[PDB]
């Protein structure tokens, strides 16, 4: 049942490549129903089992299956089959929220990688590595700025590792997510510059998506620096983008962030104009949360110039919500 | 809201090229 096996396997690498993971699974499952006396194969089989769960958002079934392929990569000795389950139960725990595990593991892929003078393995264990201290500092103090500053570490050494390799999407990854970070230790300088170096990057790639997220994360810097107007220029970018991907979950969100930028501006006409707007996109979605709060959003405006009872309608409308 | 960007996974095959 070797053949048929592998045969099972192809269908199931081709699926999940070919952008769906529900049927590849399947056939994944299908192979390790019939077996295999070639470890490594089972071995790929359980890796892709893994990656295809993970990306499916079961991260139970995912910790299961790179667990499996972990063990496995031990048992016959492969040191880069040890190394690549390991930063992939690295990054499962981490969505689970085992960071001390999650730093273990993606370390253990570190250390393999350089064992093996793998430059590529390293510097991807590095991003992964930072991942985990950024996540760890986020969901909770001083070991929460102990956890971003290792992050950041982190991501510069990934960065000069990946310059060296030439790779522009790795650099894309470690600037955005090393911008954010600055972003939460409150260097907001810090964190324009690494932004900006993202959104270069994805206008090179003609990453629409990226773009987007360079934009919304340049503007929430730029509020920070307590600078308004540039920020809801940026927030105006992000619109145009919101609407080119045809995305009404994030047009809406440019709106609100537009609404407020112009609150802080000062300026509630436009304020109201996109909040008005928000409103629109956020029932369209059947979104109650972002209603309310374009409710609320609403009745300051129109306080804040002292309209009457609009106010007062959207206030009832938001004490419903 | 800060928009992260994705992780990476390691990748395996039942065929090597
Ligand atoms: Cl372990």
């Amino acid at each position: 049942g070797s053949a048929s096996c592998l045969e099972l396997a192809l269908e199931g690498e081709r699926l999940c490549k070919s952008g769906d993971c529900r049927a590849g699974v399947s056939f994944f499952e299908a192979a390790v129903q019939v077996g295999t006396e070639d470890l490594k194969t089972l071995s790929a089989i359980y890796s892709q089992l893994g990656n295809a769960y993970f990306y499916l958002h079961d991260y139970a079934k995912a910790l299961e299956y790179h667990h499996h392929d972990l063990t496995l990569a031990r048992t016959i000795g492969d040191q880069l089959g040890e190394a690549k389950a390991s930063g992939n139960l690295g990054n499962t725990l981490k969505v689970l929220g085992n960071f001390d595990e999650a730093i273990v593991c993606c370390q253990r892929h570190l250390d393999i990688s350089r064992e093996l003078n793998d430059k590529v393995g390293e510097a991807r264990a590095l991003y992964n590595l930072g991942n985990v201290y950024h996540a760890k500092g986020k969901s909770f103090p001083e070991d929460v700025r102990n956890a971003l500053q290792a992050a950041v570490d982190l991501y510069e050494e990934n960065l000069s590792l990946v310059t060296a390799l030439g790779d522009r999407a790795a650099q894309g990854r470690a600037f955005g997510n090393l911008g954010n970070t600055h972003y939460l230790l409150g260097n907001f300088r810090d964190a324009v510059i690494a932004h900006e170096q993202r959104l270069l990057i994805a206008k090179e790639f003609g990453d629409k998506a990226a773009e987007r997220r360079a934009y919304s994360n340049l503007g929430n810097a730029y509020i920070f620096l307590g600078e308004f107007e540039t920020a809801s220029e940026y927030y105006k970018k992000t619109l145009l983008l919101a609407r080119q991907l045809k995305d009404r979950a994030v047009e809406a969100q440019s709106c609100y962030s537009l609404g407020n930028t112009y609150t802080l501006l000062q300026d509630y006409e436009k304020a109201i104009d996109y909040h008005l707007k928000h409103l629109a996109i956020a029932q369209e979605l059947k979104d109650r949360i972002g209603e309310g709060r374009a409710c609320w959003s609403l009745g300051n405006a129109y306080t804040a110039l002292g309209n009457h009872d609009q106010a007062m309608h959207f206030a009832e409308k938001h004490l419903e919500i | 809201v800060m928009e992260m960007e994705p992780e990476t996974m390691e990748t395996k095959s039942v065929i090597d090229s």
